[PDB]
């Protein structure tokens, strides 16, 4: 009984079933000319193109 | 009118203490939900992804999912486009503004589905009752325009029509959609769009039955060993002469 | 705070005691167990109980009546 | 030498639980202590997880505790631990406070009355928990008992206005509550341990009133053990609610959000607060209600002022021993009534309630006592 | 031959060494053990589930 | 973008200087910057997940 | 009788600061426990006047500060004493360990003990505190930090989007920060009193380290009035921020909201984090500049073993007395390099501070004591 | 906030009124505009962020609340950006 | 905890002590303050100020060879 609590207790932290979103994204290439960098948000963190 | 009645013990599949939902009945009710209730009731809080483990299945929720069309995020300019449908969001249907609840139905607010079945004494059965209920008003009696007859209602003067025999379908591999049928699977989903927790929530219940079945004599037994040295403890007044 | 030892004054008696592993912890659990129970239950019903039926009897005739008042209500009204 | 007394940490533990001399005599209405405790932990430890989720702002508010019931990992079980824990925290309360009666425990009196303040502090308490989840009764509740300040003399609306941080209850109203609902069990927390420190002072009293210290025994075994059995059975209740009927005890109607535009003729505080509504609006009047909403609860600072008895148990006293389950009962009844609309039987009966109340307690019980003392040729 | 309990006694529950090892080793094998009984026995009392429901959609 | 010693990329939490293929060359940061999954589905496209 | 003396409560009053003897002969520099005290009420009660108007929530936490420092009614000087409150408690933290290697007061193991957890705690409030503001800084100094339990073998990873709620710094983040910057300081609170419980065993440590038993006086009034005077220049200090320079200590870009995809070329954290930051990244590794970063705190648990002198103060003891002042100035660059952006001076020489430090502390301090035993002939 | 500092009660009221903001929804849920009251902001220029970025070529010309407190040097850095403007030397390039 | 009575012993020692209200709270405060501490701060400069002024001297030099790494890098690039 003591695992169960503490362990449902702990994973009421480790992220909620609703953070779980983000999957796929399409980058227009012809948009980003040579030798820029292009940052776009993708699963909530920044990817450079 | 300062009258009423309550609702009777209709049997639900889920009455019993350790009483799972039926997934099956859960299932055709959200349908119920969809093609009638959810053009007039806000479900704000349940979503397709919701239905994943319960009812329907990965695939399966995804195309329900992109059955409508949402206002997604801005674009580069300020935009607000219209996408085919997540799994992420919610039902968040019929009005925008509160008031254009009010425009459509005359003057009265269907509230929010979500809610429901612990928001209202007597819980599914109440809903179960006042959808299968649906009576004509006898005499004195009166109506303004269709403030249509229910007795199971405070007051008996609802807004709400009756959409329940508009025997609609889609009850996979055979499933006559009578009233009664279609009023329980309603029902049992409004149960589960409540208390989605209910069943593991019972089969922790059965786990803290089993599991102070085996402790609570255990640690009386032990409290018993310790107290048992006191409890057969003898004494002797010896005093002089 | 008091400690054993400064609690108070014991002239002549003798307590015999046994180990807990010498002895069982349910000794006579229903045979002499029940028939207590029903002894300090009989030794106690009548100053717990008649506060709470009056409570029952106050109880159902209160609700009996708020019904009978509204509902029961009309009644008469003849014209 | 045995560290376990000479080291300045562990001699408070040694002080508490282990060496602690207690009577061989204590009953089962002695554990509501432990159980008390117990509540406030896990009271404060569930409360705290659910603050990692909650928010506040009364747009979110309720929006926040659907997230946890629904998204938050195991956040139900979690959230309902809290809102049963509340109704155990005062059903032990309650039995805590009636052990005491009975029995003459209120003789001490710093003890005693650092109870009373352990009482209304929880109640303040509680009573912010619940307008939390920003529900009708959350509102209502939240409004119709506040006002009551405003039944003071010349002051009365300043008050229930600052408090408030408007005109009503809104935007300033739940913040501040959810803070003062997070402060408050760390106060009490420390509160309680002045009531358990001047109750060291005396040792506990017991089922007979008489004096133990002819026969004390080491707190160690004894009531560790029998603290723990009974700590299992308020887990056996908690976790019965929780998991089997989670709102029995629950007004179904602090869901469906606010609506300072509404106001559902029914309302009630949480059940524990039912004795004390039938008080107040048994009272055709704003001052007279209030003012003995208010004497129903201080009036247990006033019960040692009219001890009377020669003997300190009730254990030996049949005539009081009477008029005490006659308190009880008629409790049960101001609790009943109060849970009615404000309409026929209901109103004269729930009136007959309350001057019970205050005539027994202030007139009966000493008068019983008495007697008994004249009967016993005391 | 002595007995199940003595023989328990002398060789794991005398020492508190011994005496806790076996209860951690012991609760380990009964939360398994427990947890197949348990959800079994919540299973056969129902059978509304979505195990039994998965055999109509292995498709899409 | 476009700064530190390699023509690429500078971390200034603890200066960590990566070249323009994301490789780690100078600071405390152990491992090359991540290379999500991607594929080009023409010659303007690109999808990244 | 004297009450004072007798009753359960005044007992620890008197044994606070009434009759409690103390040495005739502490200076200024025994203050700053008074101050840590005023310190910690002072940032609890302001702290909770924010707490009923912030929120949590991302999207209206910066801005709900504004709300508090524009319209509530004097929100601005309990939100700047309480942000001026916390650097203040911070430099009283660091003149209290001052003091206290100085003068040798690390001899009372379990006090020096209670002070390294108190100051891991209140670090551990302060960090959470500044991610409330959701602003630049908040955002990633609640990242640039948090991530080091990243360099954790085999688990860094899980721990850290545990602490997260997500995979990023969001929702989850800021709602449990706030709960946790809530709790925290009672429980400090209370670790203090703990403190102060194993200081009263021994007495207060004095400019000498010789021994005041012979010469003690009553804290009444000696110590009472010359820890009001203290708490008044202590108050001088505070207000002259708060009311003349509400952010010069305070990084100006707070202010503007989050946004996980900028980062601001620049980024460290508050001032009194400063010479931990320096040494942390004078360190070419994940694992080492944590690994560093920890050892620069969770030293002075060490300096009691590394005790060498047969003298306990410092105050007869020029060569150590050089290598304190060595060691201050020295934490003082690594302030002042943390400070600096990681380019070409300021990276060897905040990497030559670094090795200084824990040179210093781990083989100078304890070379210098026992050449001075040598030399006295000891 | 104008109010107590600069203006007064009724030019406070009149400045408020040379704007029309979108007001709370009505019966039919609508939202209409109106003349000005007092209590209000001065939300402003863009709706979307990014529609910031679509007028001004990718730029975002932040909030001014912020300003003398969000930039090192406060007041003088604002004052000497504004008055500063001057003209590029040689190297140098630009965009647009 | 330690109270006054059981601290430690003391022989032969008197001590004259005078009521406050007898007494300047600021006998000769600066013909005798200054002096004292002029000779507290000569007493001690020589251990506390070398170590500030080595920071001092390596904090303006380090900001210094800052500027001048950069900013005088060009320099020269003649080609
Ligand atoms: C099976 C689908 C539906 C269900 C289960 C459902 C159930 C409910 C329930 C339980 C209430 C509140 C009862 C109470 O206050 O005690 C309600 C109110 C209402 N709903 Fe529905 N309804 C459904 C479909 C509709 C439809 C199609 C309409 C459009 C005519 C509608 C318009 C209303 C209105 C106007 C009210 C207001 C009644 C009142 O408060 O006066 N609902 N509904
Ligand atoms: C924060 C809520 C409270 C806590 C945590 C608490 C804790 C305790 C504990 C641990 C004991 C000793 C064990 C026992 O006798 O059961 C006790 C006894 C007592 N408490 Fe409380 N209690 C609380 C509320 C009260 C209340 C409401 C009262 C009465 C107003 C009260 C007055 C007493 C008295 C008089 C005793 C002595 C009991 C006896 O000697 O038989 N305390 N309490
Ligand atoms: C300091 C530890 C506590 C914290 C952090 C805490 C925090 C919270 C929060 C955030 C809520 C709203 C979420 C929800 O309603 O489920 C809540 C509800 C509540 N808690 Fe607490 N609280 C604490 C101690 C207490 C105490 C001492 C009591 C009194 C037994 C208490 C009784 C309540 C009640 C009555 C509610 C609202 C009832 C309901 O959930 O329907 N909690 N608390
Ligand atoms: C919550 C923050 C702290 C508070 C409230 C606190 C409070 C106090 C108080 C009131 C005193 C006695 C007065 C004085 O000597 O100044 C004291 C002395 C002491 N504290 Fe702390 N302190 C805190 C942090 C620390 C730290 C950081 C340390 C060292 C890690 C520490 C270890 C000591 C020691 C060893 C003494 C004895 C001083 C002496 O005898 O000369 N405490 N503290
Ligand atoms: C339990 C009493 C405390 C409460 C209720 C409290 C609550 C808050 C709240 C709501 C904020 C955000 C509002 C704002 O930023 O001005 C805040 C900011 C902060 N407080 Fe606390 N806190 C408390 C104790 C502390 C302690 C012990 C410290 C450590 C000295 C502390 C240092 C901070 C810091 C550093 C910030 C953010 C810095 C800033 O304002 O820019 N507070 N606090
Ligand atoms: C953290 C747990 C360690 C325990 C220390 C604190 C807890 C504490 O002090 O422990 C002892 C156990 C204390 N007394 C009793 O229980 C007790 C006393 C007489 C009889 C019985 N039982 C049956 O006859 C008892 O059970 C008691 O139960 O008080 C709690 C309210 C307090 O709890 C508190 O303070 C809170 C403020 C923490
Ligand atoms: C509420 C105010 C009543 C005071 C009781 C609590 C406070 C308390 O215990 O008071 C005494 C005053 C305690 N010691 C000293 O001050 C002190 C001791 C030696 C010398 C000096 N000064 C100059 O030589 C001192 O000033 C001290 O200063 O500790 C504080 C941290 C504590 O504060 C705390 O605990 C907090 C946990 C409350």
């Amino acid at each position: 009984a003591a695992k169960n609590v503490v362990s449902q207790f702990v994973s009421s932290m480790s992220a909620s079933a609703d953070v779980l979103a983000m999957s796929k994204i399409e980058i227009k290439l012809s948009d980003i000319p040579e030798g820029k960098n292009m940052a776009f948000k993708w699963r909530g963190k920044p990817l450079f193109v | 009118s300062d009258l009423e009645l309550h609702p009777p013990s209709y049997p639900w599949s889920h009455r019993g203490l350790l009483s799972s939902l039926d997934h099956t009945s859960i299932r055709r009710g959200f349908q119920v939900y969809k093609q009638v209730c959810s053009s007039c009731h806000s479900m704000d809080y349940v979503a397709y992804r919701h239905l994943v483990g319960v009812c329907y299945t990965e695939d399966e929720a995804k195309a329900l999912a992109e059955e409508v069309e949402v206002q997604d995020g801005p674009n580069e300019d300020g935009e607000m486009f219209m996408r085919p449908g997540k799994l992420s969001d919610y039902f968040p249907k019929p009005y925008p503004n509160p008031e254009a609840a009010r425009a459509a139905n005359n003057g009265a607010l269907p509230p929010d589905l979500s809610y429901i079945v612990r928001a209202r004494h007597g819980g599914e059965d109440y809903v179960f009752s006042l959808l299968t209920g649906y009576c004509e008003p006898p005499t004195g009696v009166s109506l303004r325009e269709g403030l249509y007859f229910n007795p199971y209602f405070p007051g008996q003067a609802i807004g709400m029509a009756p959409p329940i025999y508009n025997e609609v379908l889609e009850f996979d591999d055979g499933t006559p959609a009578t009233m009664s049928q279609v009023a329980k699977d309603v029902c049992t989903f409004l149960r589960w769009a409540a208390e989605p927790e209910h069943d593991h929530r019972k089969r922790m219940g059965l786990k803290m039955l089993l599991m102070m079945g085996l402790l609570l004599p255990l640690v009386y037994a032990m409290k018993r060993h310790k107290w048992s040295v006191l409890k057969s403890r003898k004494l002797a007044y010896r005093p002089p002469k | 705070g008091r400690q054993f030892g400064h609690l108070t004054r014991v002239r002549h008696v003798i307590t015999y005691s046994l180990s807990p592993f010498e002895q069982r912890a349910f000794p006579h659990y229903f045979s002499k167990g029940i028939p207590n129970v029903l002894r300090r239950t009989r030794a106690c019903i009548l100053r717990v109980a008649p506060p709470f039926v009056a409570f029952y009897l106050v109880y159902t005739w209160g609700t009996q009546e708020f019904e009978k008042s509204k509902r029961k209500n009309p009644a008469a009204y003849e014209n | 030498t045995n560290i376990r007394k000479s080291h300045p940490l562990m001699k408070i533990v040694n002080n508490a639980f282990i060496d602690l001399p207690a009577p061989s005599n204590i009953s089962s209405w002695w554990n509501f202590g432990s159980l008390l405790g117990i509540c406030l932990i896990l009271q404060i430890l569930t409360g705290l997880f659910l603050a990692m989720h909650y928010t506040s702002d009364t747009t979110t508010a309720f929006s926040s505790v659907t997230h946890i019931c629904r998204d938050v990992n195991y956040g139900w079980i979690i959230r309902y631990m809290h809102a049963n824990g509340a109704s155990m925290f005062f059903i032990c309360l309650y039995m805590h406070v009636g052990r005491g009666l009975y029995y003459g425990s209120y003789t001490f009196l710093e003890t005693w009355n650092i109870g009373v303040i352990l009482l209304l502090t929880v109640m303040a308490t509680a009573f912010m928990g619940y307008v939390l989840p920003w529900g009708q009764m959350s509102f209502w509740g939240a409004t119709v008992i506040t006002n009551l300040l405003s039944a003071i003399p010349y002051i009365g609306t300043n008050l229930v206005e600052w408090i408030w941080g408007g005109f009503s209850v809104d935007k300033a109203t739940l913040t501040r509550f959810f803070a003062f609902h997070f402060i408050l069990p760390f106060i009490i927390m420390a509160i309680a341990m002045v009531h358990l420190l001047f109750l060291h002072e005396t040792g506990s009293n017991n089922p007979t009133g008489i004096s133990s210290d002819v026969d004390k025994i080491p707190f160690h075994p004894y009531y560790t053990i029998k603290d723990i059995l009974g700590a299992l059975l308020l887990i056996l209740a908690l976790m019965l609610l929780v998991l089997f009927a989670p709102d029995l005890l629950g007004d179904p109607d602090n869901y469906t959000p606010a609506n300072p535009l509404n106001t559902p003729p029914h309302i009630k505080p949480e059940w524990y607060f039912l004795f004390a509504y039938a008080i107040l609006r048994s009272i055709p009047n704003k001052l007279g209600g209030v003012l003995a909403l208010a004497f129903s609860i201080l009036i247990l600072a006033l019960i040692p002022l009219l001890h009377t008895s020669k003997q300190r148990s009730m254990m030996f006293r049949p005539l009081s021993q009477c008029l005490f389950w006659a308190l009880v009962a008629d409790l049960l009844t101001l609790t009943w009534i109060g849970g009615q609309p404000v309409e026929h039987p209901y109103i004269t009966i729930g009136q007959l309630a309350s001057v019970l109340y205050f005539l027994l307690i202030l007139v009966l019980m000493p008068t019983a006592g008495t007697i008994e003392n004249k009967l016993l040729k005391w | 031959a002595p007995t199940l309990t003595a023989r328990l006694y002398s060789l794991l529950f005398r020492r508190t060494s011994t005496f806790a090892l076996t209860i951690v080793v012991g609760a380990l094998f009964f939360e398994r053990a427990f947890d197949q009984g348990a959800d079994a026995i919540y299973e056969h009392i129902n059978e509304g589930k979505l195990w039994k429901h998965i055999k109509h959609k292995y498709e899409n | 973008a476009n700064a530190g010693d390699f023509g690429g990329y500078y971390c200034p939490c603890h200066g960590s200087h990566y070249d323009a293929s994301g490789r780690i060359r100078k600071g405390p940061a152990p491992l090359n910057l991540e290379v999500p999954s991607y594929e080009f589905t023409s010659d303007d496209m690109v999808i990244v997940g």
